[PDB]
DNA sequence: GCTTGTCACGCGATGCCCGAT
DNA sequence: CATCGGGCATCGCGTGACAAG
């Protein structure tokens, strides 16, 4: 229709819905605060209430509330320099059954895998980290722990340091300041060592063994394998090598993550070094039966 | 003089101690209009009664005054960690709560989305599924929120739960709570390693590939020194499975005439990541027999690497594998 | 030079309060 | 014990000033 009209009715709308969502939100506050009144009377009593209750909108610990009660996990502040423990929250003990007392006076290196050492240190050398290692915990007992943080500048501002704290005669530049939380058919290729190691796995392994390619490489193919097929397939690996671009097949039955058993055919042969003519790894083809 | 006049002057002068109360710096309350003003403490009361059900550091054998400072702010400690930000949806799609750093990540500051219907940040696309997710209680999902940091969206990954919101007096003509996500939202995660500066760089290989020397842009890429890059193996043990019979064709290609001839492929850094790279092997000779490999790589991107993997001449077993890959000594 | 939105304002229709019936 | 008219306060409506984008 005719413009000035369209527009003018449109603004005619929204102020009137404007003034809808100010009264629903007075009501909100007649809700919301101890004590049919008016709207001044909701107002005033709502202002009363809130200097009661009293720069950010939450606390801290109504900050940290949110995070755990979404995501779990537990804060832990270590040194790049030496991995030492500098703070770890409480909430170490629901997700490591671990007290406090545990990880101060140590480093990180000491709480994790000593198989997984080394690649912590790759990742305290010299913004953000995301790893994942193996925390401990009537022998010792680890657990896959999924870490994200950063590295900050030590001291942090607005944390004053004693004179006679601990803390004053470490003087760290840098910290890790992270959140460590807990937790079909088909064929996927693989490159081996001849030792038996994955070091290469296909992403299709999720729908042929169900595990993700990290639950794979480093690991040996025989620590997945039952039991009895384990010396059948060792000789079968050795044989592939004896035997240089010839194909060596071999049925085994490969625990799945859900740890059951899949009878698997695994199709092995060499790859050569074109000028040496030297094994460069093993070629696998597992496949589902 | 005037009746209704003096009236709204009491309720301004109501809304504007109402705005003075609000815990955001003044700075964020000046700009604040008075239908936000009245938003935001109808979300700071929600908030702190809810809170007043669900909440509530160093135990005390563990105590200094050092530790009990960075206690005190533990909180943002795991809120600068969460390379993200916290986000509490009601069953109604509003937004009982948002980190600050959400305008890190989306550009949207945390005053303006407190109490507003969620599905605003949310692609069209991705409503239907979040509100599937709104309604055995916990939540792993992603979703594409809106980007003003582009100006434009963002997959973001949600990991989170359901818990029932206390403390939110809901009624009819008194209600019990309802299930609210908590949740947290990231980023997503690429796997290849793309340079975003022309890096040619030079590396020297044995005749059998085993490298031996690499000039400073090749570290600059590869992230291996030297030393480790040598330690290593051959080069076949960089390269990608679904790239190691063609670069062993124009290797054999280089040993019966010298040249390599332009080839494309992926190589493994020291992060474990892929990097495309358009290479070229030749050899040079000592007394006129071969003695070793000169071999120059562009770094490539995803985009044309893909564009040169399906423009592929020749075609071998495991060309369209796709997998990680590690690396020792 | 247009769009969207905030704020104030004029204006009556009821609302509350309360001497006076 | 109400009922009833005063005058001011609440309250919702539409429009204009003005400004950020
Ligand atoms: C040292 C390592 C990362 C490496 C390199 O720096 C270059 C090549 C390239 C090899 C090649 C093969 C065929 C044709 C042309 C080049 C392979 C590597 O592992």
């Amino acid at each position: 229709m005719d413009k000035e009209r369209l527009a003018r009715e449109n603004h005619s709308e929204i102020e009137r819905r404007r003034r809808n969502k100010m009264t629903a939100y007075i009501t909100e506050l007649s809700d919301m605060v101890p004590t049919k009144p008016d709207k001044l009377t909701i107002l005033r009593m709502a202002v009363s209430h809130m200097k009661s209750l009293r720069p950010s909108f939450l606390t801290d610990q109504e900050l940290k509330h949110l995070i755990l009660e979404a995501a779990d996990g537990f804060l832990f502040i270590v040194s790049c320099e030496t991995g030492r423990v500098v703070y770890v929250s409480d909430s170490v003990t629901p997700v490591l059954n671990q007290p406090q007392s545990e990880w101060f006076g140590s480093t990180l290196y000491d709480q994790v895998h000593p198989d997984d050492v080394d690649k912590l240190r790759e990742q305290l050398s010299t913004s953000r980290r995301s790893f994942i290692c193996r925390m401990r915990c009537g022998e010792p007992h680890f657990v896959v722990v999924h870490c994200t943080g950063y590295i900050k500048a030590w001291p942090p501002a607005g944390v004053s340091l004693p004179d006679d704290d601990p803390e004053a005669g470490q003087g760290s530049k840098f910290c890790l300041v992270a959140i460590g939380r807990l937790q079909q058919p088909t064929e996927f290729i693989s490159r081996h060592n001849i030792e038996g190691i994955f070091t290469f796995v296909d992403h299709r392994c999720v729908a042929t063994v169900g595990y993700q390619p990290q639950e794979l490489l480093g690991k040996n193919i025989v620590e997945f394998c039952h039991p009895e097929d384990q010396q059948l397939l060792r000789d079968s690996f050795q044989q592939v090598v004896k035997l240089k671009g010839q194909v060596l097949s071999v049925m085994f039955r490969f625990r799945s993550k859900n740890q059951e058993w899949l009878w698997m055919r695994t199709s092995s042969f060499t790859f050569q070094n074109p000028y040496s003519d030297e094994i460069e790894y093993i070629i696998c083809t597992n496949t589902n039966v | 003089s005037n009746p209704s006049k003096r009236h709204r002057d009491r309720l301004n002068t109501e809304l504007d101690r109402l705005a003075s109360l609000l815990p955001f710096p003044q700075d964020v309350i000046n700009k604040l209009d008075k239908l936000s003003v009245l938003r935001l403490s109808v979300s700071y009361l929600r908030a702190k009664s809810f809170f007043d059900v669900s909440l509530k550091g160093v135990q005390d054998n563990c105590r200094t005054k050092f530790r009990e400072g960075l206690n005190l702010q533990e909180g943002e400690f795991l809120l600068q960690a969460l390379n993200g930000f916290v986000l509490v949806v009601t069953t109604d799609a509003l937004v009982f709560y948002a980190s600050s750093t959400i305008q890190d990540y989306l550009g949207f500051q945390q005053s303006d989305v407190i109490h507003q219907s969620v599905y605003e940040l949310i692609h069209t696309e991705d409503r239907a599924e979040f509100q599937r997710q709104l309604h055995f209680m916990e939540r792993c999902f992603v979703c594409r929120l809106r980007c003003l940091l582009d100006n434009g969206f963002l997959a973001m990954n949600f990991q989170g739960r359901l818990k029932y919101l206390h403390g939110q007096n809901k009624k009819g003509k008194i209600l019990p709570p309802q299930l609210a996500l908590f949740a947290i939202a990231t980023p997503l995660q690429p796997p290849s390693i793309l340079e975003i500066r022309n890096f040619i760089f030079r590396t020297k290989h044995k005749l059998d590939f085993t490298p031996t020397g690499c000039d400073a842009k090749g570290k600059i890429v590869l992230g291996y020194t030297e030393a480790e890059l040598c330690m290593r193996g051959t080069g076949y043990q960089f390269i990608h499975a679904a790239d190691m019979l063609y670069c062993a064709e124009y290797h054999v290609r280089m040993i019966k005439t010298g040249e390599s001839g332009m080839i494309v492929f992926r190589l493994l850094t020291k992060d474990n990541r892929w990097t495309w790279v358009q290479s070229n092997a030749r050899l040079v000779y000592k007394n006129g027999r071969p003695d070793y490999i000169i071999a120059t790589q562009r770094p490539l991107t995803d985009e044309e690497g893909k564009e040169h993997l399906r423009k592929r001449t020749l075609k071998l077993p495991f060309m369209f594998a796709t997998g990680e890959a590690v690396l020792y000594e």
